[PDB]
C-alpha cells in the first residue's frame, strides 16, 4: 500500500 | 459537500457508506492522498481487501473492478473513485 | 510537452521505460485523460497479463495496493500517470 | 473494465 499526490 | 453519484456497481448500503466515509475523510484532511488513504483503509477493514481510492479535481481513469464493488462520485467539485480489485 | 519524470516506482527499469513509451504513444493519439489511461491499461494487460489500472490527470491523490514490482507513478509534461497491477 | 473522466 502506497499513495501519490500531484504537485 | 453536495454528494453526487455518477457511476456505481455497488449495493445501496455500501454506496451510502462510501459517501459517509468520504465525507468524514474530507472533514479530517485537506490533502487528496490522505483523504484517499482514509477511505481505502476503512473499506479494507469493513469490506475486506483490496480496495483502491483516487480523490481529485482533474483525472481520468481506466480500471477493472470486481462485480458490485465500484463507485465514482463527487463531493462538491472533488471526484472520488473507489473500487475493489484483488 | 511530454518530457518524462519518474516520481515513484516499484518496477523493473525496462518495464518503467515501456510504461513511458506507452504513455507517450497514448498522448500522441488521445486528447482525453480517460482515453490515455485506457490505452495504457489495455496495452499493459496484453503484454504483462491482467489486471492493470491507470489514472491520468493533473490533480489527484491516490492510495492503492499493488503487486510487488508492478507500480509506477510518473509525469509526462504536466500530466501525472499512475499505473499499477492488482488482481 | 471501465473509465471515468472529471468534467
Amino acid at each position: 500500500s502506497r499513495g501519490t499526490q500531484t504537485e | 459537500r453536495k454528494a453526487v453519484i455518477k457511476n456505481a456497481d455497488m449495493s445501496e448500503d455500501m454506496q451510502q457508506d462510501a459517501v459517509d466515509c468520504a465525507t468524514q475523510a474530507m472533514e479530517k484532511y485537506n490533502i487528496e492522498k490522505d483523504i484517499a488513504a482514509y477511505i481505502k483503509k476503512e473499506f479494507d477493514k469493513k469490506y475486506n481487501p483490496t480496495w483502491h481510492c483516487i480523490v481529485g479535481r482533474n483525472f481520468g481513469s481506466y480500471v477493472t473492478h470486481e462485480t458490485k464493488h465500484f463507485i465514482y462520485f463527487y463531493l462538491g467539485q472533488v471526484a472520488i473513485l473507489l473500487f475493489k480489485s484483488g
